[PDB]
């Protein structure tokens, strides 16, 4: 947890997410609801949003729990592909949910989609915010590497890697978190570092 | 003509010493055009040593019909060769061109590709340059894994003889003209069975393959369960892709796919398929339903196969063996259970595998498969009644087995340990009625008139 | 190269429409190309056609073919007008040296055929 | 469970039996034969024969009334080469099958023709009114004869009641009714899977 | 939704010359649980046939796995 110091959460493969406290031997909260393998999960950073989860799982469902009420999802959305990836927003409105060959921007403070965007051929894998939570870069199986703007999401810049990619993040140096350098790990086993310095 | 051949070898010697020694000139050179009409008549002719000399004053020209340091060889003098080797039905002549030229000198397969370039830019021959094309099998892997040439390993250092990616794209041209052209049914059918083997790996540029191949692939029919290997190479190696891979395959998955003779290529593929990683358990326990009430009507030798894979799946996907031992929870379910019968939630014949109800099915397919005829199908349907112990089991086992296998397994064995026979046996093997023994009369009496 | 071309253009590739284009299977490709991909596809060549200004021989021959097949794709797809005016000014921009080139070839050309014509007497002298 | 002679045989008409898309009225005469031998070989052991079952179902669909349109079982569907198929004969009455049908004749009546069809047909039908009397156990039999209810449904049809001889309706109509309460018992009694309920060890 | 996952398949029991059971715990240790064997003789083993001993207990290919067996059969034809 981005807030708690000894509180972590872990997206299970069975149905379960769950959140542990780090001195106990002993899950905190256990929350269900999915139905397949789940996958992908998150805090909600904010300040009114101290303790909302949010989980995307294969059964084309991303789900997004308050800690206080140990029952069900507050709130659900269905895709119609396999999550893959998901990330909020620094700003703890909207969220990102990379599921299949587009990812899809959803609004929380609604509860409804504002946009399906679609760019990647083969299916996307890992997102990341970019250079001050501005802009979101996004990787995918095509080997591609994409990165949009957050306002109104267009594709604003690109690259290809030689192999279908994995993971993918840039990473930020120091004060005021200009993003130092950007690493990709890709299907044949490497680790990409591009770096920049200024 | 024996006479006639021995002729030709002794002019072929003169005229080999001549080179590599050498108003006059002019007939000089006029001796081997005209050598040249009696090779191409002694070529259409024994043909196999008219070749092996053809040959040898092709090498000779190289080395001597110049001033420069550089080995130029007749393109036009070739292509004539190639042309009357490529007409001319002799398959031993064709068998001997295949084994002790192309298949074993660079510059044979490089210019031979071009000139098989031209002549067929400009239906017999079309199948017996397919035979050449295909006895062309092995790529050589680098620059300098080139490494024997017949004449003039050029010291250029970037000749294209030496550049590896200009052998690939000769030998991609050639075989964009015999596509361009066109290819017959049974031709398609080769291409597509050899293609991941020997001839993507032949092209710089394999796209033109990737289109031609999903074509095919979604035409539909055995002939697409040809072109899956070609469309997974593409795949692996450019990774070109299709729009629903997988809602593909589960379709692709159908009645004759199992009884069909490629089922080892399918299944080896589809075990990779199902072997990767990110992959739904809703989704992998589709495919296990689906080839299960498709196995309640497979052939022996393809149950053997699909059942140890089934068990590697259960033990990679814990999710999907709730498909074996589902204990009704509630008592409430328990009482409903007993009240009506459990009907089936799967769904047959729907689209999108993600979406069958595969989950919170069964595997009743299965446990009556145990009650199979043959003892080694019984047996290994018991093995997913039985435990769970040996952790995984190596489909190369269970993979291309036949009715030949089984009929030679059961003679392979011993000639006889002392059997056993049926004690009281009927008088009344084919009487129709019998009504003083009350035994009952055979079905096959009762339902076949013989008389 | 039909899906090859569809990917690239859908996907904003570079390399992969290199490798389909840089090279009959030209126009089965635009007749097996879908309607958007022609007009983003229209758009990336307009790029080329400014940056690198060489080898016409092949762009202006897809360009051709492209709006033969998919040219009434564009005008039920009309919002994109702009794809095209961006390229219909880029190609004035290469049409002005027509207006005074011609005489440039003509001047130049007699001293080629002058040499050419001492070039010709010159295996006979 | 294990034989030195006995299960040869039995292989040899599996391979037979699943094998061979039939080009004669000789061929499916010979498949009928070994389809019932095959049901002799498997009584009072109750196995399953998924050969037999696909090349009756194949049989049956490829009399071709009129085609099998879609939607019929999950076997493999074969054509008729030859138009061997039955035609607007329904005069004709039905006959028990005799050994000199797996003689091939190329110069054969149409009477002749029609008469062994329907013969071959309304043996089928015994056949397959057997199978399921001696199959009634064997949870997947929902699976494995909702193919037969289907087809016999589909001669069933109008369009091949036309062509179809009355006795062969009296039949059908039998083995419908026959497998729909077989089909609703199997429903009835059909459980879910629970195969490891197992000891633990000491 | 296709990533290769190629090299999972290690937590498997291996088999080798003498003993049929090898786990998947290190190079050196799993030769040194090979009957015979003491961890700086295998030691000397993977440093003789150049395998790194980051690398675990089948990650190996099958050549490696071969040379590996050849050269704890013979331990003189190589150089010691």
């Amino acid at each position: 947890s981005p807030t708690e110091l000894t509180t972590l959460m872990s997206c299970s493969d069975d149905k379960t997410v769950r959140l542990w406290d780090l001195p106990s031997n002993d899950p905190t909260r256990l929350f269900t609801g999915h139905t397949d393998y789940v996958r992908c999960g998150a805090f909600m950073p904010g300040s009114a949003n101290s303790n909302l989860l949010v989980s995307g799982s294969y059964d084309e469902t991303v789900r997004v729990w308050d800690a206080r009420a140990p029952g069900g999802a507050v709130m659900t959305f269905k895709h119609a592909d396999p999550i893959e990836d998901v990330l909020p927003l620094p700003s703890g409105t909207t969220l990102l949910a990379a599921s299949g060959n587009a990812i899809s921007v959803l609004d929380l403070v609604a509860a409804k989609p504002l946009r399906l965007i679609t760019n990647h051929q083969k299916t996307v894998t890992s997102l990341s915010l970019a250079s001050q939570g501005r802009r979101v870069v996004s990787g995918s199986l095509d080997g591609h590497v994409k990165v949009f703007e957050t306002t109104s999401w267009n594709v604003v810049a690109g690259a290809k890697y030689p192999s279908p990619i994995l993971s993918l993040s840039v990473i930020t140096a120091g004060a005021s978190h200009d993003d130092r350098h950007l690493a990709v790990g890709m299907q044949s086993g490497v680790l990409s570092i591009r770096t920049r310095l200024s | 003509p024996k006479w006639s051949l021995a002729a030709a070898e002794a002019l072929c010697r003169v005229f080999v010493r001549l080179l590599a020694a050498g108003t006059i000139i002019n007939w000089l050179r006029d001796r081997l055009s005209d050598y040249d009409g009696v090779l191409l008549s002694m070529l259409q002719s024994l043909a196999v040593h008219a070749l092996v000399l053809a040959m040898a004053v092709l090498k000779a020209q190289a080395q001597h019909l110049t001033d420069r340091e550089e080995a130029i060889f007749p393109r036009s003098f070739f292509l004539e060769i190639i042309a009357v080797v490529l007409e001319s039905p002799i398959e031993h002549l064709r068998g001997h061109f295949s084994e002790n030229f192309v298949k074993k000198y660079d510059d044979i397969r490089f210019y031979t590709f071009e000139a098989i370039k031209h002549f067929l830019t400009e239906e017999d021959v079309r199948n017996n340059v397919f035979n050449l094309l295909l006895s062309i099998e092995d790529v050589p892997e680098s620059n300098d894994s080139l490494e024997n040439f017949f004449i003039e390993r050029p010291p250029k250092k970037k000749h294209p003889l030496l550049s590896l990616s200009q052998h690939k794209k000769q030998a991609q041209e050639a075989w964009l003209a015999f596509m361009h052209l066109g290819l017959s049914k049974e031709q398609r059918k080769k291409v597509l069975e050899v293609m991941s083997a020997s001839i993507a790996p032949w092209f710089t540029k394999p796209e033109m393959l990737m289109d031609f191949l999903t074509d095919c692939y979604n035409s539909g029919g055995s002939v697409s369960l040809l072109a899956l290997s070609g469309v997974f190479y593409l795949i692996q190696e450019r990774n070109l892709d299709y729009p629903e891979f997988y809602t593909k395959l589960y379709s692709l998955l159908d009645a004759d796919i199992l009884h069909s003779k490629y089922r080892s290529r399918f299944f080896r593929l589809l075990d990779t398929f199902l072997a990767s990683t990110h992959l739904p358990a809703v989704l992998v326990a589709s495919f296990i339903k689906r080839l299960a009430r498709l196995a309640l009507n497979a052939p022996p030798s393809a149950i053997v196969v699909i059942v140890p894979w089934f068990y590697n799946l259960f033990k990679k996907h814990p999710l999907t063996t709730f498909m074996m031992h589902r204990v009704p929870r509630t008592k409430e379910e328990r009482e409903k259970l007993e009240k009506d019968g459990l009907d089936d939630p799967f769904l047959p014949n729907e689209t999108d595998p993600m979406e069958t109800r595969a989950i919170d099915s069964c595997l009743w397919e299965i446990v009556q498969l145990q009650s199979h005829y043959h003892p080694n199908v019984a047996t290994i349907c018991k093995i997913i009644s039985e435990q769970f112990t040996k952790q995984a089991y190596n489909l190369e086992d269970f993979l291309d087995h036949s009715y030949g296998s089984l009929l030679e397994a059961e003679m392979t064995k011993e000639v006889k340990k002392p059997p056993v026979i049926e004690f009281m046996i009927p008088k009344h093997i084919f009487t129709k009625a019998a009504p003083e023994e009350e035994k009952k009369d055979s079905l096959l009496v009762s339902l076949w008139d013989f008389g | 190269l039909g899906t090859v071309l569809n990917q690239a253009l859908r996907t904003d590739d570079s390399d992969l429409l290199e490798s389909c284009l840089q090279t009959l299977i030209i126009q089965n490709t635009i007749n097996r190309m879908d309607s958007s991909l022609a007009g983003t596809l229209l758009s990336k060549l307009a790029a080329r056609m400014h940056r690198r200004p060489g080898r016409a021989f092949g762009l202006m021959r897809w360009i051709q073919w492209t709006l033969v097949a998919h040219g009434g794709a564009l005008v039920t797809q009309p919002d994109l007008i702009n794809r095209l005016t961006e390229l219909s000014r880029v190609l004035e921009e290469r049409s002005r040296g027509l207006s005074s080139l011609l005489a440039l070839k003509g001047k130049l050309d007699m001293l080629d055929a002058q040499l050419k014509y001492r070039k010709a007497l010159k295996m006979a002298g | 469970h294990f034989h030195q002679v006995c299960t040869p045989a039995m292989l040899a008409i599996a391979r037979y039996l699943g094998q061979k898309v039939p080009a004669a009225l000789s061929d499916f005469a010979v498949g009928i034969y070994l389809s019932i031998l095959a049901l002799q070989y498997q009584d009072f052991a109750k196995r399953y024969v998924p050969e037999m079952m696909n090349f009756l179902l194949n049989t049956l669909c490829a009399l071709a009334p009129e085609r099998a349109k879609s939607k019929l079982g999950n076997f493999p569907v074969h054509e008729p080469p030859a138009g061997i198929r039955i035609k607007d004969a329904t005069n004709t009455p039905i006959r028990q099958l005799n050994c000199g049908d797996c003689l091939r004749k190329d110069e054969l009546s149409p009477a002749e023709t029609s008469s062994l069809q329907i013969a071959i047909l309304s043996t089928a039908t015994a056949i397959l009114k057997s199978a399921a009397d001696t199959w009634h156990k064997l949870p997947a039999f929902i699976e494995s004869f909702q193919p037969a209810l289907s087809v016999a449904q589909h001669l069933l049809t109008k369009p091949n009641a036309s062509h179809l001889p009355s006795s062969l309706t009296s039949k059908l109509n039998d083995l419908a009714s026959h497998l729909s309460r077989l089909l609703q018992l199997s429903r009835l009694s059909r459980r879910p899977l629970e195969l490891h309920h197992h000891r633990p060890l000491a | 939704s296709l990533v290769s996952g190629e090299k999972t398949n290690f937590n498997h029991i291996l088999r080798l010359l003498n003993t049929n059971v090898d786990g998947k715990q290190k190079v050196v240790y799993a030769l040194t649980q090979i009957k015979g064997v003491g961890r700086r003789y295998s030691n000397l083993v993977c440093k003789k046939a150049d395998v790194d001993l980051k690398k675990r207990a089948g990650e190996l290919t099958s050549e490696e796995l071969e040379r590996l067996v050849t050269i704890i059969q013979n331990p003189l034809a190589y150089k010691i």
